[PDB]
RNA sequence: AUUCCGGUUGAUCCUGCCGGAGGCCACUGCUAUGGGGGUCCGACUAAGCCAUGCGAGUCAAGGGGGCGUCCCUUCUGGGACGCCACCGGCGGACGGCUCAGUAACACGUCGGUAACCUACCCUCGGGAGGGGGAUAACCCCGGGAAACUGGGGCUAAUCCCCCAUAGGCCUGGGGUACUGGAAGGUCCCCAGGCCGAAAGGGAGCCGUAAGGCCCGCCCGAGGAUGCGGCGGCGGCCGAUUAGGUAGUUGGUGGGGUAACGGCCCACCAAGCCGAAGAUCGGUACGGGCCGUGAGAGCGGGAGCCCGGAGAUGGACACUGAGACACGGGUCCAGGCCCUACGGGGCGCAGCAGGCGCGAAACCUCCGCAAUGCGGGAAACCGCGACGGGGGGACCCCCAGUGCCGUGCCUCUGGCACGGCUUUUCCGGAGUGUAAAAAGCUCCGGGAAUAAGGGCUGGGCAAGGCCGGUGGCAGCCGCCGCGGUAAUACCGGCGGCCCGAGUGGUGGCCACUAUUAUUGGGCCUAAAGCGGCCGUAGCCGGGCCCGUAAGUCCCUGGCGAAAUCCCACGGCUCAACCGUGGG
């Protein structure tokens, strides 16, 4: 499982959080947010444990975890286990497919890519990713182009016009 | 169970053959022979997996029968056969020679050594005992045996190096282990290491017997006399993880 | 469509080259085995009835296919040795042997 | 990743129960699970029984033939395949299934059989000389509806045997040499006794035949593999079970076993066992792990792997290294079926499928192709073991159910209307089949096109109104709510949650310091024995000294794989699996 459902699940305070982010990162289900929360939670659990124990646990393992965070971009350059603990569940919503294709500005908004990705027109690496919950490396940012294209194989298609209106980039 | 298991399962196949263990449900069980089933490397794995020369067990069985491997100087033909540890496996058809060695990981690796060394097989003998005509005979854990002496004290108690000429099944160039000799460690949890014996002194009574060694780096290890295996003054080279 | 050779093995005992293919299809359907017959004989560089086609799977939407083929010297050897799927996909023989 | 809320009252604080909120696992309602990936399915029932198909064979290159056919040739004549029965050899003890019983040296880990065996197989050494002999096939022939059965003439083989060459085993006496931690196993000589080895190969290749590649046999030794055996420690509940035991504890001799042994036996003794819980009743395959929990702890033994146990209930032997034998036999008990009523045959708690049961669980499918294995030089044969699809609210994971302009409303959005791209869906292409399927995916045509269910008084304040009705009908997990302006009923409308699920019931774990070790108490809330005595047990002032048992440190043997974390990689992606590290 990658579903996290907290001890009190219809509390006021959780519910407010959830409602507000739905075109701020793109939701169409709560689960999608729950995956990201579970990835971060496990990472912070492991980071906490290693720091707790003496130096007699083998440092190789702490080196391998820290490495992965450099690539993913949560600890961009940081190299500190305490630094993992401080992480928000808002730094992993920003590394979503839908908010990193819109960052570059190939997707008009995060909302736009909910039929680009289905219909297979946004490629990363050598392959069409189909998943909003896919998490993108710093490496992976250097190759975001298109494939198997029909509205980008026809500029003359009005699809091309709706997506790019003076070129809407960044994140919102 | 009331009978030898003729089938081995894939989930019963270890990680020491470095095999995918969810592949089917049945793993190749050698017929009883030199060596243990889980401490062996199958002939199926060596042709099929290791080299890509088969993509079905029919390919590999046909390939072995026509001939692509001789183990210890003699012919084989089916893929069922437990290949031992410290053996000599041969590709005559490629001219490769391998040693069957442990890693620090404790998986069986074939470690390449030159065509020259294929001739040699180092024996450190398993026990030494009298047979009729008042001659003592040599033994091994791969069953590899020789007969005929005059009895007596002979070269050692049981910690030997022999040079073995493998097509002839002959023994040559006998040599003791000393307190300045080489051992490679091939059982225990200290495996893959090759060094110089500091001293062979031990705990003099009961079942435990320690032997101790140092290396090139010079780390201090302790292992059983049974898990000390005398290479010689070095014959095969070290195994790498 | 474009066939390129990635990886080449030389198996001496049976006298064959065992070979890996990456085959492309960009904006085009999944590669068509009937043109691939016509294309093969030149790539492998062996006669047309002893240049053998086997294994292809085709990626979902990513336009690259991974695959394997055989180039044989010996017409005698190949039907006997090989596992049945190849022999039908190339067209040589079927399915060997029932109950 | 460590959270609390309603409810004892007029209000208050403490104590304490109940209910609810979380995870997990069955089952049940609606709907759905499109599409795709991995797990899974009489798994808490009757360890009930079965129609029908099926799980066990295989060598003619051991072997002389019978039949069909081939190459021939069309003769003499030798070379092949299928089919067929007899001895050989090997599998059939395995593989597959289930877990009733069993609380124990069942199982796990470490030990350990120098008390014991181990064929096929694998290694090294050596041997296979000579003589003797059969029965199916073939030929002929009787009966039974059957099952099944036959009597005889001939006859092959790695056919079945004897003898010798020896070896094996026992036993008495001498002595050395190998191995050991020791005890002492292995050496050799000698005497007397027994048993008294072996077998070969067709068309090819190697050797002269044997022999060998190949297949198998014999003896000596070893290895591997399987079986049995012993010990340390760990090994459930009820004390409304407290004393138990007569091969029973031991000694001595002996039998029998592969072998130790009160295993069995004779004799001799009266011991053995118990409150650190014996014995008895009761329940339960155990383990790796798993579920839950921040931990401590609690709970569990299911797919799957490991070891043991079983195969209608019970008893019994033979062949084999190995069975007292899961689709073998003998027999008894129960039950079924065929029947000239004389007499036969069985065992799905094996697999499809059936039927009974109940709250609950599948196609009389497809293949031998891949995986494993037995036999075979190989070719290849056998395989409902197995690989897969089918079906299945069984679990998990991934993904789509749109997007833009947009007048105007509830603008983290919605609807009208316009435009665009476009999952299914059609036609085509690969896949794959190892011949289907699973049809997806890709390309061309091409649609905004599968979304539901629960709740709305307080707990969840997350979500509010109308009409009917008026303590009714009903609602309810708890507290409650209805005796006529009802947010609570019922219908309708709206909104909120979650999403191929939602919700209900049952159970388990957290919440529960309501089991207190972490982390609880006993004036009055539940809880001090009416008081003492002293036993078992628990606990001990100061100073020294010996031991280093407890206690701390270090090294080394080891605690199977899988499950778990971290890392990277592959499958669009991920679940998952590989690999390395922990």
């Amino acid at each position: 499982k990658k579903y996290e459902t907290p001890p009190h699940p219809w509390i006021k305070e959780r519910l407010d959080r959830e409602r507000v982010l739905m075109d701020k990162y793109e939701l169409k289900n709560k689960k999608e947010l729950w995956k990201h929360e579970t990835q971060l939670k496990n990472f912070r659990r492991r980071a906490r444990r290693l720091l707790a124990a003496r130096g007699k646990q083998a440092e190789i393992e702490r080196e391998q975890l820290l490495a992965r965070l450099k690539r993913l971009g949560l600890l961009p350059e940081d190299a500190v286990l305490d630094d993992v603990l401080s992480l928000t569940i808002e730094d992993i919503l920003e590394r979503r497919l839908q908010t990193i294709v819109y960052k570059k500005g190939l997707a008009r908004t995060m909302r736009q890519a909910r039929q680009l990705i289905v219909h297979g027109h946004i490629e990363v690496n050598g392959q069409i990713i189909r998943s909003p919950s896919y998490l993108v490396l710093k490496e992976e940012e250097d190759t975001i182009t298109y494939a198997r294209t029909s509205p980008f194989a026809n500029p003359q298609h009005p699809e091309r016009m709706m997506i790019e209106k003076a070129k809407q980039g960044g994140e919102a | 169970r009331k009978g030898p298991k003729r089938h081995l399962k894939r989930l019963a196949a270890p990680t020491s053959w470095y095999i995918e263990r969810k592949a089917y449900k049945w793993a190749v069980r050698p017929r009883p022979g030199p060596h243990n089933m889980r401490t062996s490397i199958p002939l199926l794995y060596i042709v099929r997996d290791y080299l890509g020369y088969a993509k079905t067990a029919r390919e590999a069985r046909k390939i072995l029968n026509e001939g692509k491997f001789l183990v210890d100087g003699r012919v084989r033909k089916d893929y069922k056969f437990p290949v031992g540890i410290m053996d000599v496996v041969s590709i005559p058809e490629t001219g490769e020679h391998y040693r069957v060695l442990p890693n620090r990981i404790g998986k069986l690796i074939l470690h390449p050594i030159s065509e020259d060394e294929a001739f040699i097989k180092p024996l450190r003998i398993r026990n030494k005992r009298m047979i009729k005509g008042a001659r003592v005979q040599l033994n091994f854990h791969d069953g590899t045996n020789h007969i005929v002496s005059i009895a007596e004290k002979d070269n050692y108690f049981t910690s030997y190096t022999v040079l073995m000429k493998v097509p002839e099944r002959e023994i040559l160039e006998v040599l003791p282990f000393e307190k300045g000799a080489y051992v490679f460690v091939t059982q225990g949890k200290n495996v893959a290491r090759k060094g110089r014996i500091v001293e062979i002194k031990r705990f003099p009574m009961g079942w435990p017997d320690v032997v101790t060694i140092e290396d090139e780096e010079g780390e201090l290890f302790d292992t059983l006399k049974e898990y000390a295996f005398v290479v010689g003054t070095d014959k095969p080279k070290i195994s790498l993880p | 469509m474009e066939i390129r050779i990635k990886e080449i093995k030389e198996n001496k005992l049976i006298g064959r080259k065992e070979i890996y293919f990456e085959i492309y299809h960009p904006g085009e359907p999944t590669p068509s085995r009937k043109d691939v017959k016509g294309k093969l004989v030149a790539m492998l560089d062996l006669n047309p009835e002893t240049t053998v086609i086997q294994y292809i799977r085709s990626y979902f939407g990513s336009y690259i296919s991974k695959g394997y083929a055989k180039a044989y010297d010996s017409k005698e050897r190949m039907l006997y040795i090989e596992p049945e799927y190849i022999l039908i996909r190339d067209g040589l023989i079927e399915k060997k042997e029932g109950e």
